[PDB]
């Protein structure tokens, strides 16, 4: 009942694209325009942005072809380094960065199937979150089901969210070669070129690619891990710097920085400006781009759990899979059930404060961690070794993306540490401690709620 | 000790009836739930109400306007052209202002009306092609241009009272020859000085509506009574025309409430344009107290504002000594003047005034930012209530967006905001305590949350306090 590798090359293209083109270049590519204030300069950001998550990607293409496990940075953390910041990176990505990213997610897609029937107002709360719960809770049970099911879903929904971004840069390219050519005269114009403007331009041209790297969270369940993982990558970040710089090409062409700017909803309005009829289509497409890219979170979180509970430190049943469909199920229900606790806080869009600095944080360190192994272990069977150049600048971009939210957002950035930290008491109170050393009545009602749970989610152990 | 069972329970002690029904009933109750939670999105989706439909408005409703009286006296001696201005364009914008209106910049010498025409460019000023430039950038920055027609600007008459029907022709091939240049709009002044007025501006109207829907014609009179601008406007409703209708107000609290309200009901709530006159500045009819007043409710009121050149700092013509009152020099820095210098002092030029947001620069950019970005003051509707003796108070509420109010002490005295309405419909359900934005007097904090019922207003204070959509 092994975890049965079932993902080919385009299922691995479409988690990793699935997962970074989300709502993140629909509703705000004003993260670098309101730290730039022009065109030419912010599409030079745009691009360097990229090139500095490629060079990241290539790291991780590394990473993944050398231990082979999946979490990507649960499993990388955990070797060469041990126990300690491993556990530390589970319990962050348990409490406040998946089930916090997977329901801001659900809440998008709330907020823009419902959009087209509620253009100027704001839709009622209660239709949000119980649509959002109703998104992530069919998307647990697709792949709980099958994980074909689960792998089907996200090619399908990945394939929407392109074209409509094909659309978007084909009808913009399309106004700037067909007579107007008209913001792009005198580019770089207005723009700061003083560092604290370009640094929360670089720093909001990476928020923007984060996800490159879902594809390592199953690194297990890849068809052939050496070949695939890389080539994967190296398919899906090209696609998504060009898709990224020809939409905000199209943008500017039609729409005016200011309007950008002010835009919440910057492909909405274009869609109200270029797209006369089919207006409509835009909001479906951000609906269809948050489901899409919700079941790339739910896809790679609940391996992520399922890695956590096979090395001893979330219980062993989240390491169960399902006999004859071979889904790990109390995963995928764990993280359902975090993702729906996280769903009754009114604006969970705030939360994106206490894991700015531990996502990045981690990140860096797995980093890091790449480094300390190649130092100290340069004997491993490493079927691709990228130059030691890529880690080390991306270890250093990491440490800017690490120190810009320590900088600003320091109080937010200090209690998301106390939320990661807030794990230390489980580790050395429940997991440091070895079997038969455990009390004896927590153990016997963890076996009672194991057994019982095991019959009902119909999994078994991994063998 | 024990382990998680194997397969073999997992095939005998799971797969009994009990537990396969048990787990059934599990599913089914889930997927009951789940077409709950649907049934629940799509039924309190058709509960909220529509969504009302934005009267997807022009450009000129998007901000404030802004006159420049005399290309020269803007900037200064020497750089006084259509091209030295344009880089003047990066600082109006900071005002955040939607519109733009150049003088007469044809050449007009005198009483002669068969030398004066409507289209060749006063070559003192620039030629045609850094005209074009002007209006290129401009556009580039979402600034509009509009440009004055008023054929005799140097000279007592302005419409060539001599003759009146050919001047007419010279309007006709100017508007479609400068909107054939680019120029999105147009304005004439002294409108009650040109006989056949309704008629002849109707006729303009239709040829600049006729050459598009987004342009402008804006027609100025130094009336002060709503008799005569009723009269002229009833065979022309596009046509925002800015008059002296305000600024004979004797700055009473009433006097300006029913001067506003019977305005708008003598108009049914359409679409104005507030100024106090034609291109005469604010401070020339009113002290250097009530200016922070002033601009609070007219970019506030629902219409189009339309400032001169210099009202973003509280220029005034009197207080620099040997100043033509008609057109004033802009103080940009020390050096704006430099006739009899060290006169000019720092909180006077505009230089000085962008830092302080105790300002009044700073009052005016940020209203023109609360007025070009907020849906319900670009559109929203507009009702006044009831207040105490010699107060201003109304409500600013479109659909849904934040729902504004204000309050403005036209008194010399502490006053008290009453604020009893007790009239605005349950879409405008008055909070007990509300927001607050800014204020024209500083000392009040902005983010305070402020209870509304015990307010003391201070002499000339002012009050934008907002609130979200109640129900
Ligand atoms: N597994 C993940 N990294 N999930 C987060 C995806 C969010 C992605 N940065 C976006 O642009 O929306």
């Amino acid at each position: 009942m092994q975890l049965k590798k079932e993902i080919s090359l385009l299922n691995g293209v479409s988690l990793v694209v699935g997962n970074m083109i989300g709502s993140g270049i629909f509703v705000s590519p004003k993260g670098v325009l309101v730290h730039t204030a022009s065109y030419g300069m912010s599409l030079i950001v745009w691009a360097i942005g990229g090139l500095f998550s490629v060079v990241g990607a290539l790291c991780y293409a590394e990473l993944g072809t050398t231990i082979t496990k999946s979490g990507a940075s649960y499993a990388y953390i955990l070797e060469a380094f041990g126990g300690f910041i491993a556990f530390i990176r589970l319990w962050v990505s348990l409490l406040v960065v998946e089930p916090t990213g997977q329901a801001i997610i659900a809440i998008t897609f709330a907020n823009y199937i419902i959009q087209p029937s509620f253009p100027s107002c704001d839709p009622p709360y209660l239709a949000c979150r119980l649509l959002a719960a109703a998104c992530i809770c069919l998307l647990t049970f697709v792949n709980c089901a099958y994980v074909k099911w689960g792998t089907r879903v996200q090619d399908t929904f990945t394939y929407a969210k392109v074209v409509a971004l094909i659309a978007i840069i084909v009808m913009g390219l399309v106004k700037l070669c067909q007579g107007h050519s008209e913001h792009f005269q005198d580019a770089f114009e207005g723009s700061s070129w003083d560092m604290g403007n370009l640094s929360l331009a670089l720093y909001s041209a990476l928020f923007s690619y984060s996800g490159w790297d879902t594809l390592n969270f199953v690194t297990e369940e890849i068809k052939n891990p050496e070949r695939n993982l890389p080539l994967a990558i190296g398919i899906s970040m090209p696609i998504v710097t060009l898709i990224y710089i020809l939409t905000n090409v199209a943008y500017y062409t039609v729409l005016n920085i200011s309007d950008v700017l002010s835009s919440d909803a910057v492909a909405v309005t274009f869609a109200d400006q270029t797209f006369g009829m089919f207006s409509w289509t835009i909001p479906i497409a951000v609906a269809l781009s948050c489901f899409g890219g919700l079941n790339a979170s739910i896809f790679a979180s609940s391996r992520l759990f399922f890695v956590g509970s096979r090395e001893g430190h979330l219980p062993d049943l989240l390491s169960m899979i399902h006999i004859e469909r071979f889904t790990p199920i109390p995963a995928l229900l764990f993280n359902c059930t975090m993702a729906l606790i996280y769903l009754i806080v009114e604006d969970v869009f705030q939360l994106i404060n206490y894991f700015s600095f531990s996502y990045w944080f981690f990140v860096g360190l797995s980093v890091v961690g790449q480094l300390y192994l190649r130092w100290k272990e340069p004997k491993r069977p490493r079927p691709l070794k990228l130059s030691v150049f890529f880690p080390i600048v991306f270890c250093i971009c990491s440490v800017f993306l690490v120190i810009v939210p320590l900088f600003t957002d320091t109080i937010n950035s200090l209690i998301g540490i106390g939320i990661a930290l807030s794990g230390v008491p489980f580790y050395f109170m429940g997991v440091y401690l070895p079997e038969s050393r455990r009390p004896l009545f927590i153990r016997n009602v963890l076996a009672a709620i194991t057994r019982g749970t095991q019959q009902l989610c119909f999994c078994v152990l991994t063998e | 000790k024990f382990t998680g069972l194997s397969k073999e329970e997992l095939l005998k002690v799971a797969g009994s009836p009990g537990w396969v029904r048990t787990r059934w009933a599990l599913l089914l109750l889930f997927w009951l739930g789940w077409l709950g939670m649907l049934a629940g999105a799509v039924v309190i989706i058709v509960r909220a109400p529509r969504c009302r439909e934005l009267p997807a408005q022009k450009w000129w409703h998007t901000g404030a306007l802004y006159r420049i009286g005399d290309l020269q006296a803007f900037q200064g001696h020497g750089a006084g052209n259509l091209a030295g201005l344009k880089g003047r364009l990066d600082y109006l914008s900071s005002l955040k202002v939607k519109g733009l209106v150049l003088g007469p910049i044809h050449k007009n010498q005198k009483d002669d009306v068969a030398q004066t025409d409507l289209l060749q460019i006063d070559p003192n000023f620039g030629s045609k092609e850094d005209f074009d430039s002007l209006l290129q950038s401009a556009k580039k920055k979402s600034i509009r241009v509009i440009l004055d027609l008023t054929p005799n600007y140097r000279g007592e008459n302005s419409w060539f009272s001599t003759q009146v029907d050919t001047v007419a022709t010279k309007v006709k091939d100017a508007l479609e020859f400068w909107l054939q240049a680019g120029v999105d709009g147009f304005q004439v002044r002294d409108i009650e000085n040109l006989k056949d007025a309704s008629s002849f501006l109707a006729e303009w109207q239709n040829i600049t509506k006729g050459f598009s829907e987004d342009r402008l014609l804006i027609a100025g009179t130094n009336s002060s009574d709503l008799q005569q601008i009723l009269s002229l406007l009833e065979s022309n409703k596009d046509l925002l025309l800015t008059s002296s209708y305000l600024s004979d107000s004797g700055s009473t609290g009433e006097h300006t409430k029913s001067l506003v309200t019977q305005y708008l009901n003598a108009t049914g709530n359409r679409w104005c344009s507030w100024s106090l006159s034609q291109a005469r500045l604010l401070t020339s009819f009113l002290p250097a107290q009530l200016l922070r007043l002033y601009q609070l409710m007219l970019f506030t009121l629902p219409g189009t504002p339309v400032f001169s050149y210099g009202d973003e700092i509280g220029l005034d013509a009197a207080a620099l000594p040997g100043q033509p009152m008609e057109a004033p020099v802009m103080l940009w820095d020390e050096s704006s003047f430099p006739d009899i210098p060290g006169a000019v002092s720092a909180n006077m030029t505009v230089k000085g005034q962008s830092e302080d947001p105790g300002s009044l620069l700073s009052l005016f950019r940020r209203l023109s930012d609360q007025r070009s970005k907020e849906r319900s003051l670009l559109h929203g509707d507009f009702h006044a209530f009831s207040a105490g003796p010699g107060l201003f108070s109304y409500i600013r509420h479109w659909d849904q967006n934040e729902r504004f109010l204000v309050v403005l002490n036209f008194g010399d005295v502490g006053l008290s905001a009453g604020l009893q309405a007790s009239d605005l419909p349950a879409s405008a359900s008055l909070p007990a305590k509300a927001d607050l934005l800014l204020s024209t007097q500083p000392g009040r904090e902005e983010g305070s949350p402020l209870e509304l019922e015990r307010l003391k207003l201070e002499p000339h204070e002012g009050l934008l306090l907002r609130f979200p959509y109640a129900a």
